[PDB]
């Protein structure tokens, strides 16, 4: 029954290290100037976080290519088969279906 | 509408994935396996009008082997058969 | 751009094969899926802000009536576990069944799908591919069909005229006035599925070849009712006596063809000893004729061709299969003695 | 239902433990074949193990003369090849592989046995009609009785269309 | 048993209040992709235990088109905020 | 055509590289005879029981002893 | 009701066949006749006798498909009392054979004005 | 520890729907999601299909996931906030966290209350029921997932990812 506590104590340590950090050795009453500093090494950043599409499509078509992986993930599975014309030919297809929505999406990528 | 193209010319298109007993690709069965094949021997050429106040033996079992609903209240009402009279004796079976 | 516009086109029809080619919940969930996949780019071409506002209206109404059916699956998977499409053997599962089923052809509760996707859409050129959704979830209840609570389905059928008829007496823009009306014909279906659902399909295939036909008529420039005052006498007078002839066969008057469906599906409603059911709705399609007579007093009169503007050259858009369809849409109330035995 | 009573039950137990069982385990099955092979039958062919513990005693008091010979005869390398085995991890078949001749050294020979390498474990045998062959099967209840059919003669329409006045 | 109550009770993250409303519509898309799970779950825990050995595929495929539905509409929700910069579900233009 | 299999890998020998890979894959299981053992090792590797026949007339063949001279040819393998 | 997905069976041999000069299939493809008329008066022709290579074959679709439509028409009625007739003959407890009563057995109403 | 070990994963599963299906600021909506979909796969990860729980780690977990907080920077970046900070937040969590207990509370809590709420009992080791043993083959759940007979089912789902993409291709 260790799977579950194989883990509980390894978060268990990991939040007893953090608190021993930011919290009890820290307290900063004294001086502690926390005035309007502390901005991320800069000023006052009065726009807010604007929109950019090359960084947009990296993330739908990653997730399009990562689907058919598992569909692809049990092929060590179907080799101990009955007939395996069927099992060769649909596993070349599927890969191949992977392949040609590069080439089409491979006409165009921009400076992803 | 219902075309069926599959019925005329033979290719499953799916079809085996679809009752509990069809295939089993290494002839491993189900829990109710008994109870499908005895239960769709019953209405085959019956037009299935007549199958839901004709037959109604061989499916009702086979719901009560699917989700043990009556097997599962004889054996709840046993606990408070018993196990109110913990203290009465009759502890039955003794270890092992 | 052209060759891709086909392949996209081409797999909606792809689509609702598989819903009607299927003996296994699975692939009716797959078959009009693909379809809520395939018919997002067609609402966009040219790309304006009020149609990228309306199908992401049109969107989310269509993954949730698609997300309810595989609910009403595994309800009946725990129950006897048979896959094949057949009757429910739960009535919480049915109930879930029709009333997730009635968002994509939608009835008159789950309301507002119909004009405000249609409405406004820059491609109103078509926009008949709104026939196919129209044509997938009949070809489901024609099996579900011995199985159903008898109450429900009319109850969204009754107010499927009821409210359809009110709704555009209200109205200019004659999209709306096709959106509206086209739950009214969703009306006179699903009040007679239960009681021999075939007799069911004749209104279907005269439902398909009357809306098709309006359509067509429509693409030379028409878009508002005060338009369609404005090519009487600039376009072509022929034009007025066509639009003219439809209107009247939809409508549903003895000398057309639209009068070919109710005349035959009250042979069906009564025989049934059911009389109050259908002189209610006889009696309420008659305040859906008045859309059609005061859009015949706009185009058939002469009302105001004023703005001086000639078009001195000819027409060549592509009204295709045009020809054959105001002679089977009005002409053909002698020639079916037995269109229902063809279909049967 | 009914079952049987307490007797009939509490035989004489082969209590070995995993790695000596699957010691010989080789020799065992390809040589007994009379009590084993028909109680797949008896388990296969009908069902309801309540029925059949008859042969369920024929496999089990076999098998304890199986080890009571090997124990008088030759168990000095018997002990020793179990003992390689169960140094433990999965029981692979390589390790003691060179110890394993020192054991068949003599049970070809001695007392006269065989290996069989790959022949076992499949090519479906047949035994002889031991048991009455049961026919009517768990329940076979009833079919029921199907819908008559029509044949007849296809004439046409018997005054054409029949629908509300349309004569042809 | 208890275990299909919970969760049957969680099918209702649903709740059509919270499908559509209110603003910042990526929080109704939040529980479109989170009523999975809830089919996912509720269909694996009954194909598992009644040994069926086929229809266990199923729901692998049931995320294959959930992800990919999913992943088109969050296209578009960049598209009201590509012409906005605020999805606001209180947006809205064509009447009904 | 027989300079473009050769002034285009003096550009980007990188996708001839993966089309040389994709090609010469699909093509040689319609060559060597190699294959189809691979169906036939991989029908005779028994997972379930051998359940037992029943004497009725015939008699076919495989008594009740099996290390007679009774089955098919599954033995090729350890002279393998 | 059998031989499921086709057009029209096989068993439909020894129907009429439904031979020509009926005035349905005079009808059907006078609405063709009609239908290329109306095909030239919608592009400004401006003839209303115009290229007769158009204004036929009109005439060769609805006369081919609709004689070649009404072939599982008239089989599908013969084939509705093909199945009626049947049960009709099977159970005579469903069909009673009713008594021959002349008028001198009812006493009507009787209502005059 | 207990036999109940699959029954006190289930009520967090269910606790962690109501934790975003109110209205939590599309940033802790992420961690309504992977506290569930973990606490989901904690009830999956039993009963023998452990390759069906693990996928719903990478593919959805790992997949739509990150994607989901790879947005909600690039759209919906207005100034955050947290959730049960405001008041109609705390409003709805109640609401359904009684009911999350009030159920538990006489579905079995009583001897048998009365006809209605009794035919499902907690408990107790029924939950599994799965004996006896099997065989060498797989657990299975193993011997299931198949380029064998399933041909059709394939030859759809690879096509229509396929599109998928020429989607996506344009409007963006
Ligand atoms: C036939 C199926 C095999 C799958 C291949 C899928 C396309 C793989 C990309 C081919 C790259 C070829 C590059 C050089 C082409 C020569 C340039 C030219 O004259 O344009 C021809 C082009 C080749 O396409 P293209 O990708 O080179 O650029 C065209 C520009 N867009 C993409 C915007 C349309 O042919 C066409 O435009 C018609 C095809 C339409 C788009 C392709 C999808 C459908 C494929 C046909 C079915
Ligand atoms: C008039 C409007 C109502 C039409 C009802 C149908 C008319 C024919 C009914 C005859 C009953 C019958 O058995 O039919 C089979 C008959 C059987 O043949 P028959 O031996 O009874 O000959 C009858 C000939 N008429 C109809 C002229 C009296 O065959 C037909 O299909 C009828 C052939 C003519 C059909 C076309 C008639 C043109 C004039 C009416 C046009 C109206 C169409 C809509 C116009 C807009
Ligand atoms: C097309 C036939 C495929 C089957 C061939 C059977 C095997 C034959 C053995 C190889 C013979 C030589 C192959 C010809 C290669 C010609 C392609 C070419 O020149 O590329 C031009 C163009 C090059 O255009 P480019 O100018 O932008 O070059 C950039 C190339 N990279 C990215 C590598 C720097 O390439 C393409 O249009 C296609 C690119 C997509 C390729 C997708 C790979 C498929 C994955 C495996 C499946
Ligand atoms: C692989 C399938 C390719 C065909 C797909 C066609 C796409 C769907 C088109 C929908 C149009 C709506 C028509 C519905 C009525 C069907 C027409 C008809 O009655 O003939 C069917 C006929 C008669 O069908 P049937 O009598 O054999 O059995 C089916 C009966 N229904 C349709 C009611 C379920 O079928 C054919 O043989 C087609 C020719
Ligand atoms: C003789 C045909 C008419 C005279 C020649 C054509 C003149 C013309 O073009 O007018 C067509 C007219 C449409 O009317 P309208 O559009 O208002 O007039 C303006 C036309 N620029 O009217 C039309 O002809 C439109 C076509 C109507 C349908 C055909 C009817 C025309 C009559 C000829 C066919 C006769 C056979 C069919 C009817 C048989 C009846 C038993």
């Amino acid at each position: 029954m260790n799977l579950m506590l194989a883990l509980l104590t390894n978060f268990t340590l990991a939040t007893l290290l953090v608190i021993i950090a930011f919290w009890l050795p820290q307290l900063n009453v004294y001086s502690e100037k926390t005035s309007p500093y502390e901005c991320g090494f800069d000023p006052m950043g009065s726009a807010r976080l604007p929109f950019s599409m090359k960084f947009f499509l990296v993330a739908i078509t990653f997730l399009l290519f990562d689907l058919e992986i598992a569909l692809l993930l049990p092929l060590p599975w179907a080799s101990q088969t009955a007939n395996l014309n069927t099992m060769l030919t649909m596993a070349l297809f599927l890969i191949i279906l992977l392949a040609v929505s590069l080439a089409y999406e491979w006409t165009q990528k921009g400076l992803e | 509408p219902f075309f069926d193209v599959q019925k005329r010319l033979g290719v499953d298109l799916d079809r085996w994935m679809t009752i509990q007993s069809a295939e089993q690709p290494h002839k491993i069965p189900s829990r109710c396996h008994a109870f499908e094949k005895e239960w769709i021997e019953c209405a085959h050429g019956i037009g299935s009008i007549r199958a839901e106040k004709e037959c109604k033996i061989e499916f009702e079992d086979f719901r009560e082997c699917l989700l043990r609903q009556k097997t599962m209240k004889r054996l709840h009402a046993i606990r408070r058969q018993r196990e109110k009279l913990i203290k009465e004796g009759k502890y039955t079976p003794p270890p092992h | 751009n052209p060759i891709i516009f086909i392949i996209i086109l081409l797999t909606i029809m792809l689509g609702t094969i598989i819903v009607m080619i299927s003996s296994h919940w699975l692939l009716v969930w797959i078959g009009f899926e693909m379809n809520m996949l395939a018919i997002i780019p067609i609402m966009m071409k040219n790309h304006n802000p009020r149609a990228t506002e309306a199908s992401t209206k049109y969107f989310l109404t269509q993954s949730t009536a698609s997300m309810l059916l595989m609910m009403a699956v595994i309800i009946n998977l725990m129950f006897s576990g048979q896959w094949t499409v057949m009757k429910l053997f739960n009535p919480m599962a049915s109930m879930l069944m029709t009333m997730a089923l009635a968002m994509k052809l939608g009835m008159a509760p789950f309301h507002f799908w119909v004009p405000e996707v249609t409405q406004g859409i820059p491609l109103s050129s078509g926009l008949i591919l709104l026939t196919w959704q129209k044509l997938a979830p009949m070809s489901v209840l024609y099996q579900i069909f011995p199985s159903i609570n008898l109450n429900l389905i009319l109850t969204l059928s009754v107010l499927s005229i009821l409210i359809g008829g009110w709704g555009g007496l209200n109205q200019t823009q004659l999209r709306k006035i096709m959106a509206y009306s086209s739950i009214a014909h969703m009306g006179w279906m699903t009040a007679v599925l239960p009681y021999n659902p075939t007799m069911t399909l004749l209104n279907l295939i005269i439902y398909i070849i009357m809306t098709s036909t309006m359509f067509t008529m429509f693409m030379a420039n028409s878009t508002t009712t005060t338009l369609s005052l404005s090519h009487t006498w600039n376009k072509t007078p022929i034009m007025t006596v066509l639009i003219l002839a439809t209107l009247l066969s939809m409508g549903g008057l003895p000398p057309l063809s639209g009068f070919m469906p109710k005349w035959m599906i009250i042979q069906e409603m009564t025989k049934n000893n059911s009389i109050i059911l259908p002189t209610f709705m006889a009696i309420t399609a008659l305040l859906n004729l008045y859309f059609y007579m005061r859009l015949t007093y706009s185009t058939t009169l002469t009302m105001f061709p004023s703005t001086n503007n000639m078009k001195m050259k000819w027409q060549f858009p592509l009204m295709k299969k045009m020809t054959f369809l105001p002679t089977m849409v009005v002409l053909s109330t002698m020639m079916l003695p037995l269109t229902p035995m063809l279909s049967v | 239902v009914e079952l049987p009573s307490l007797e009939d039950l509490k035989v004489q137990e082969v209590k070995v433990s995993s790695s000596v069982l699957k010691a010989a385990a080789h020799h065992y099955g390809a040589q007994c074949d009379k009590p084993n092979k028909e109680f797949m039958l008896c388990r296969w062919e009908e069902k309801d193990p309540r029925r059949c513990l008859e042969e369920g005693k024929l496999v089990n008091q076999c098998a304890l003369e199986f080890f009571r010979q090997i124990k008088r005869h030759c168990a000095e390398p018997f002990t020793e090849y179990w003992t390689c085995i169960d140094y433990s991890g999965l029981q692979l078949f390589r390790r003691c592989r060179k110890q394993q001749a020192q054991f068949d050294e003599c049970v070809l020979d001695k007392l006269g046995w065989v290996r069989p390498d790959l022949g076992d474990l499949s090519k479906v045998t047949k035994v002889k009609t031991d048991r009455p062959l049961p026919e009517n099967p768990y329940h076979s209840r009833a079919r029921p009785e199907p819908n008559p059919e029509v044949e007849g003669d296809l004439k046409p329409a018997r005054h054409g269309s029949r629908l509300f006045f349309w004569t042809m | 048993s208890m275990v299909y109550m919970n969760i049957m009770m969680a099918f209702t993250v649903s709740l059509v209040g919270l499908l559509m409303y209110r603003s910042h519509l990526m929080s109704s898309l939040l529980c479109l992709e989170g009523m999975m799970l809830s089919l996912f779950v509720m269909a694996a825990l009954t194909i598992l235990n009644s040994h069926f050995t086929l229809a266990s595929m199923m729901p692998i495929i049931l995320l294959v088109f959930a992800a990919c539905e999913a992943a088109l509409g969050l296209s578009l929700l960049v598209m009201v905020s590509n012409t906005y910069g605020t999805d606001y579900v209180q947006n809205l233009n064509l009447l009904q | 055509v027989a300079a473009f299999l050769k002034n285009v890998w003096a550009k980007e020998p990188v996708l001839v590289a993966s089309f040389a890979i994709a090609g010469l894959a699909v093509i040689l299981p319609t060559l060597s005879p190699y294959t189809k053992y691979s169906l036939m090792i991989n029908r005779a590797t028994p997972y379930n029981y051998p359940v037992p026949l029943r004497d009725d007339g015939n008699m076919p063949d495989v008594p009740s002893h099996p290390q007679d001279p009774q089955g098919p040819s599954l033995e090729w393998l350890k002279r393998l | 009701g059998r031989a499921t997905f086709q057009f029209l069976p096989d068993e439909a041999r020894s129907l009429p066949p439904p031979k020509l000069t009926d005035p349905r299939l005079a009808f059907v493809g006078f609405l063709g006749y009609c239908s290329g008329l109306i095909d030239n008066a919608i592009r400004r022709r401006p003839v209303l006798l115009a290229g007769l290579h158009r204004q036929l074959l009109y005439i060769t679709s609805f006369v081919f498909v609709g004689y070649y439509l009404l072939k599982r028409q008239d089989y599908m009625y013969a084939v509705r009392d093909h199945d009626m007739f049947s049960y009709i003959k099977s159970h005579p407890e469903d069909f009673p054979e009713k008594d021959k009563k002349t008028y001198g057995e009812v006493f009507e109403e009787f209502h005059p004005v | 520890m207990m036999l109940y070990i699959v029954f006190i994963l289930s009520v967090i599963f269910v606790m962690g729907f109501v934790g975003f299906s109110s209205k939590p600021s599309p940033i802790y909506g992420g961690l309504g999601l992977i506290v569930s979909g973990g606490v989901g796969c904690g009830i999956v990860l039993n009963f023998g299909g452990s390759f069906l729980g693990l996928m719903v780690f990478l593919i959805y977990l790992g997949g739509m996931m990150v994607v989901f907080g790879y947005t909600t920077a690039m759209a919906t970046e207005q100034y955050p906030e947290i959730w049960l900070s405001n008041k109609a937040v705390l409003g709805a969590f109640v609401t359904g966290l009684l009911m999350e207990f009030f159920m538990v509370y006489y579905v079995l809590k009583d001897k048998e209350v009365e006809v209605v709420f009794e035919f499902n009992g907690l408990g107790d080791w029924v939950i599994y029921d799965t004996g006896d043993s099997g065989f060498f083959s797989e657990e299975a759940m193993g011997i299931a997932a198949l380029y064998s007979y399933g041909t059709w089912l394939v030859i759809v789902t690879g096509w229509s990812l396929l599109i998928g993409v020429v989607v996506i291709m344009e409007i963006t």
